[PDB]
């Protein structure tokens, strides 16, 4: 538990949310969904890492773990009923967009145009809020069963 | 909205027997994400809250009798119940989830040999009596068919202004129909005669069932 | 296991209020979204409402968006449906249903929309006052002048329930009429006590009337 069991974690969480943004711009691929508010969810796991790690150190570390709790398990509850939401579609749906700035202070990964066609090819069997949820499992179960 | 449209209003059937009533919806109900075709049936029995009966439009619920079953895909689904049991008396709705909730118009399914109406008069009520009015009823339980001509008779001299029925819609443990004809008078006008009874002519045989009371004593 | 029971609702005027809620109880209530289904007098069914789980999202049918609000409470697991200006369309039977797909339905507390309540009277139906002992006695309960349906008649509590017939209330005038048979073994009347219970929700009565034989 140093610079390095945090700024690995702190890339790893690069290693997703820039991953994601090839295809909003590359395989284009426009949609979000809930996923902005996901995007979000990544952001939030960031700091945890980068300040576990950027002025390590041990009082500053207690604070890491909470953070490094929170928006891993509010990733969840994000990736799980956008997950069930095709599982399990709600006859009503909307297929909706919109909202300190939210769509502001960045365009170009805090913009959310998924104009629903009703097909995601999603590889592997899972679709991306499919995977995501499991990555967040992975965040979560991380920080409590493998952390505090 | 969607339009759910079943046909037909009705269906008779002897007891044991295989129907399929159909449920045609306006939209087609498929997504292309999984064959999944939002669409339930409901029965509902007579004077009951609707059951669930089969969900997304195959699958069967908790304790669902293989009996139903649920066939259909695209605008076009139908409901099928072999073996028809007694207590199968419902009217089958047919409701899509796929956008908002519609509901079908419904399918009454009635059952299908005769039996013989079992009527007994009734004599106006005391205090209904001294509250000022009079009405005289008698009850024709357990018929079957539904067809019953009930007459009514003052000693022998036949009036019918006055005389409103009502039968039940076919029971569901025995299946049989019933009635219940109602001779309404004023308080004072009941006394004008003593004899008094009605008459079935219900076809197990149009020999007329008779049941007679006389007023004086009561 | 898992109940639902609505109530608190019969007879109210044009461009009206009134509020209903589904008492629920049985199942992990703040968990399930729920729903309010009617049913017209045609037994025509319509969706009315729907609220998600955590009250968050509700949704209805343009018929009553805007009129209906679909709130509840898991403090005391209580669904609501609160109507305002109420259309004498809004007349009908008010289930309060739950899906995962309505799955547990309610029971259904009548409303219906018109401009003169009328408490309903009830008259016991004692057989032929001759002793000429049959087999299979049967009784009656005669409930006349009443304004609006429906009632809620009953053999001894509840507790008769099989053998009795109730036939459809009609419509003379603007009262409703309607009658209740209950055959029995001449074992079981006159000695064991019969009772006649009827219940008007759109006027709150609750008339009792037991069955007896005829002295003079
Ligand atoms: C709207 O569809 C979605 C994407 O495509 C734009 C994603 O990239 C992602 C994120 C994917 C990765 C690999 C971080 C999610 C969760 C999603 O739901």
């Amino acid at each position: 538990q140093g610079r390095g069991a945090w700024l690995l974690m702190a890339f790893t969480a690069l290693a997703l949310e820039l991953t994601a943004l090839w295809f909003q711009h590359v395989m284009l691929l426009k949609p979000s969904v809930l996923c902005i508010y996901e995007r979000v969810a990544l952001f939030g796991v960031l700091g945890a890492a980068l300040i576990g790690a950027i002025a390590p150190k041990t009082p500053l570390r207690y604070v890491a773990m909470v953070i490094w709790l929170y928006s891993a398990f509010r990733g969840v509850q994000l990736t799980y009923e956008h997950t069930m939401l095709q599982l399990y579609p709600s006859p009503f749906a909307t297929c909706d967009f919109m909202v300190l700035p939210l769509d502001k202070w960045v365009p170009q990964v805090f913009v959310a145009s998924g104009d629903c066609a009703e097909r995601q090819w999603d590889f592997l069997g899972l679709e991306m809020p499919q995977w995501l949820l499991g990555i967040f499992i992975a965040y979560l179960i991380v920080a409590v069963l493998v952390v505090i | 909205d969607i339009v759910m449209s079943q046909s037909p209003s009705s269906l008779a059937v002897s007891a044991g027997e295989k129907v399929t009533m159909s449920c045609k919806s306006s939209q087609s109900l498929l997504n292309s994400r999984t064959r999944k075709n939002y669409l339930a049936w409901y029965q509902q029995k007579p004077g009951q809250s609707p059951k669930l009966l089969i969900y997304w439009a195959s699958t069967r619920e908790s304790g669902v009798p293989d009996r139903f079953t649920g066939s259909g895909s695209g605008t076009d689904f139908t409901l099928t119940i072999s073996s028809v049991q007694a207590e199968d008396l419902a009217v089958y709705y047919c409701k899509q989830s796929y956008n908002l909730y519609t509901f079908g118009g419904g399918t009454k399914l009635e059952i299908k040999a005769d039996a013989a109406p079992t009527v007994s008069i009734f004599p106006p009520s005391s205090e209904q009596l001294t509250s000022g009015g009079a009405s005289v009823v008698c009850f024709l339980n357990n018929f079957y068919p539904k067809d019953i001509n009930v007459k009514w008779k003052i000693d022998g001299s036949e009036r019918q202004n006055g005389v409103l029925n009502s039968w039940t819609d076919q029971d569901s443990k025995d299946s049989t129909y019933s009635m219940s004809s109602t001779l309404t008078l004023t308080k004072d006008e009941y006394e004008r005669h003593n004899s008094y009874t009605c008459e079935a002519t219900h076809k197990t045989s149009t020999s007329p069932i008779v049941k007679s009371f006389n007023r004086n004593e009561c | 296991e898992v109940q639902l029971v609505e109530s608190g609702g019969g007879l109210v005027k044009p461009g009206g209020s009134l509020k209903l809620s589904c008492a629920a109880s049985g199942f992990a209530f703040s968990s399930y979204d729920m729903s309010w289904v009617r049913q017209t007098p045609e037994k025509r069914l319509e969706w009315v409402a729907y609220i998600s789980s955590g009250g968050g999202s509700t949704y209805y049918p343009d018929t009553v968006k805007g009129r209906f609000t679909i709130s509840r409470d898991n403090a005391k697991n209580t669904l609501y449906l609160q109507m305002s200006s109420l259309k004498s369309e809004d007349t009908a039977m008010y289930y309060c249903a739950r899906p995962d797909a309505m799955d547990y339905w309610g029971q259904g507390t009548s409303v219906t929309v018109s401009s003169k309540t009328t408490a309903p009277s009830v008259y016991p139906l004692a057989p032929v006052c001759g002793d000429t002992t049959g087999s299979s006695v049967t009784l009656g309960c005669l409930v006349k002048g009443y304004f609006p349906e429906p009632v809620t008649l009953t053999w001894n509590s509840g507790s008769l329930s099989s053998g009795v017939h109730t036939f459809p209330a009609v419509l003379q005038s603007d009262l409703y009429t309607l009658s209740s048979s209950v055959t029995v073994t001449s074992s079981t009347w006159p000695s064991q006590s019969i009772t006649c219970n009827v219940a008007h929700p759109a006027s709150s009565t609750k008339v009792d009337k037991k069955i007896e034989p005829r002295g003079p």
